[PDB]
RNA sequence: AGCUAGUUGGUGGGGUAAUGGCCCACCAAGGCGACGACGGGUAGCCGGUCUGAGAGGAUGGCCGGCCACAGGGGCACUGA
RNA sequence: GUGGGAGAGGGUGGUGGAAUUCCCGGAGUAGCGGUGAAAUGCGCAGAUACCGGGAGGAACGCCGAUGGCGAAGGCAGCCACCUGGUCCACCCGUGACGCUGAGGCGCGAAAGCGUGGGGAGCAAACCGGAUUAGAUACCCGGGUAGUCCACGCCCUAAACGAUGCGCGCUAGGUCUCUGGGUCUCCUGGGGGCCGAAGCUAACGCGUUAAGCGCGCCGCCUGGGGAGUACGGCCGCAAGGC
RNA sequence: CCGAGGGUAGGGCCCGUGACUGGGGCGAAGUCGUAACAAGGUAGCUGUACCGGAAGGUGCGGCUGGAUCACCUCCUUU
RNA sequence: UUCUAG
RNA sequence: GCGAGCUAGCCCUGGCCAGGGUGAAGCUGGGGUGAGACCCAGUGGAGGCCCGAACCGGUGGGGGAUGCAAACCCCUCGGAU
RNA sequence: CCGCAGUGAACAGGCUCUGGCGACUGUUUACCAAAAACACAGCUCUCUGCGAACUCGUAAGAGGAGGUAUAGGGAGCGACG
RNA sequence: GUCCUAAGGUAGCGAAAUUCCUUGUCGGGUAAGUUCCGACCUGCACGAAAAGCGUAACGACCGGAGCGCUGUCUCGGCGAG
């Protein structure tokens, strides 16, 4: 599971400013923290199928927040794509 | 590769290692070369499991490791097994890639019990031996022979049938 | 539910009152479609007309405009 | 964010009695079992009942509840492993990042199919017994596919609250659960019941709206033939859209 | 060279159409039965599966648009 | 258990 | 008693199939989703697979019937890692 | 550019429409018959725990099989649906 | 409504290569069609396991039909070895 210093070292690595307890930069890097540990979780135990939809929902959450700050700045977007690495 | 080798241990302290995956043509058994100690070596039971990465053995003693065999004796109650030890070292006593063994399903005195893997049960006896484990067949079963007929490919008769014949043939035939 | 070889564009050029793949050469391949393309069914379009409290329904023969056809199917001449 | 909290949400592994039917031993008779009354059936090769032992699936009593979770179907002996949703308090952080959703895309009862285990019990089909006029059904005695699991396929239904989703406005009394508080009660969610306004053709809904208003969705628009025929997509097929 | 027309072949959209046959609707009324509304007599309806002159029945799931106290456990409250 | 239509 | 230098088999051990065609697993790359399913394009080269020589055969017709021959000649045909 | 002809000669499928059986490449009755006959990949019952069970054998013994119930033998059908 | 039997043919199929009464009766194909092919089905005597209905591809298998083409035939008539 997600510890809860581990979550404080994400929250410190992707915060532009000291005290970014949430922030877009905080938000997808905790969706997309919660999707690698949670579709990790699905390959083994195939029939999660209330789980699954579960991060689908969580899958949809990242993608609108992600849609926001290109639909601001684009500029910081990039930056923020590359650094996770999503989109392919 | 037309050849055999081993199936039946009885020289332990010996160090069991996973030879490696020579899977093998001959007998529905799928073995790996198991290194031993001295260097000694042989193409041993193939047993599932084991990654190649050996790491294996048995003894007197015990060690249910998975795979691995002693004595009935030292075996315990509920247990999968295989390199059936029929009489007293008559090496193997059944299984040959047979998956599902025998699982002393309860033993008696020098009488230990065996669920009858080809299909009933019974009991065997004192030190008898036999080494837990799957076995390896990967259900060696099914898989198409189509257009044409593994069999002969076989090198395995075609033997062939018949039973309508014209005649009045082979023993009750 | 896919549609397309002159088809989408370009260079040059024939022809025309002259634009235009309009016809041709050579070149690159795009152009289209659910904001319903391709196909099928049916059709003269309107001013006006009948009806309707009305919005909206129908309808558009004679008078008028634009257009089409001259038994069916084409082509050229003379020529503003 | 953080800090608590609840739960039969899920899925992987694992263990726990209770009993059920079969199997070995003990004991011990003559009857059992069965209905509306019988009969078929079992049993003197000793059954039913009791004792003890065994093996095996399959559920999981009491707690358990008109209660709980969940997107819908649907979900309950304990165990731990991954994991989803969802709720109070701090008011810290981003800064309108939103609300609905053609098609799609995923799920998704139980029946069924595909293959591979397993099958204690239940049980269409089929088999006897009864029955009546007739018994292809009710009732009794048997028993197979299935029901069980892994994996893949179907996706249908009185799939129900017969009633899309969101926010916001319009008395209350009352039962219960969850989270917080100055915890004779106030607070936020959640569940049952009565009931003012109001809607209603009718019952009845009634801050858990069938009231009043805003978005965006799907569906209506006479009864049978029909939810069928035909064209199309989909399934191994039964069918299904 | 382009082309009106004519030919052989290949498909596509449709109307006709046929021994025969599935069903569907009428029609005075015919036979055989009870399925259904009062527990319609076994409460009914449903997805589905098998079977049965025919309505239907039995099984797995479920929905009540199922209701009485002819019986049990109690519940809930002054 | 069954007993047409007006 | 006699025989697999007949033929049906079976064991052991060598040799042999001129050319050509079709293009599955794979691996490379690209493709809307979380990874994927899965699509496409390249490469790729299987199959008692196709078209056919030698080689194996011996339907379908022709000749031959004191034949060339106690099964052969002719046209034809199937198989062809 | 030429002839009636331009794989010029030579080696080189007739195609289609339908039905029945067996699926299919096959294999076989040497000197008539290559077929709807056997063979099959594939199904189902099934004897067998080993020193197997069946087959040869006067007793050894071999086979089975250095196989071991995803196995070995007995079988009626012979994809798949 | 019954008499006997252990029950007393079910789903698919049908004059099939199991149907002699038969060139059965209707339909199509034709200038006529006792072969076909569809449909009925009183199945002289199909039927699920020596399977049953069907089934893409597959066959020197068997039977039914159309285009193409030729002395196969309307008698042929000439010729070469």
């Amino acid at each position: 599971p997600i510890t809860k210093e581990e979550k404080q070292k994400v929250i410190q690595e992707f915060a532009r400013f000291p005290g970014d307890t949430g922030s877009t930069e905080v938000q997808v890097a905790l969706l997309t923290l919660r999707i690698n540990r949670l579709s990790e979780h699905l390959k083994v135990h195939k029939k999660d199928h209330h789980s699954h939809r579960g991060l689908l929902m969580m899958v949809g959450q990242r993608r609108r927040l992600l849609r926001y700050l290109q639909r601001e700045d684009p500029e910081r977007y990039r930056a923020l794509i590359e650094k996770l690495g999503i989109r392919g | 590769q037309y050849r055999i080798i081993d199936f039946k241990r009885d020289k332990d302290g010996i160090p069991g290692r996973v030879a490696t995956i020579e899977y093998d043509p001959n007998r529905s058994a799928n073995i790996a070369l198991i290194n031993y100690a001295d260097g000694e070596k042989r193409y041993i039971i193939a047993p599932k499991n084991l990654k190649v990465g050996m790491e294996i053995m048995s003894g007197p003693d015990a060690d249910i490791k998975i795979g691995n065999a002693l004595p009935l004796e030292n075996i315990p109650v509920g247990t999968l097994v295989h390199n059936i030890e029929l009489k007293p070292g008559r090496g193997g006593q059944l299984v040959r890639a047979a998956g599902t063994s025998a699982q002393v399903l309860g033993k008696e005195g020098k009488y230990v019990i065996v669920r009858l893997a080809s299909g009933e049960v019974r009991m065997i006896l004192g030190k008898c031996r036999a080494t837990v484990g799957e076995v390896g067949n990967g259900g060696r079963t099914d898989k198409p022979f189509v257009k044409a007929g593994n069999k002969h490919h076989k090198m395995k008769a075609p033997n062939v049938r018949g039973v309508a014949m014209n005649a009045v043939d082979h023993p009750f035939g």
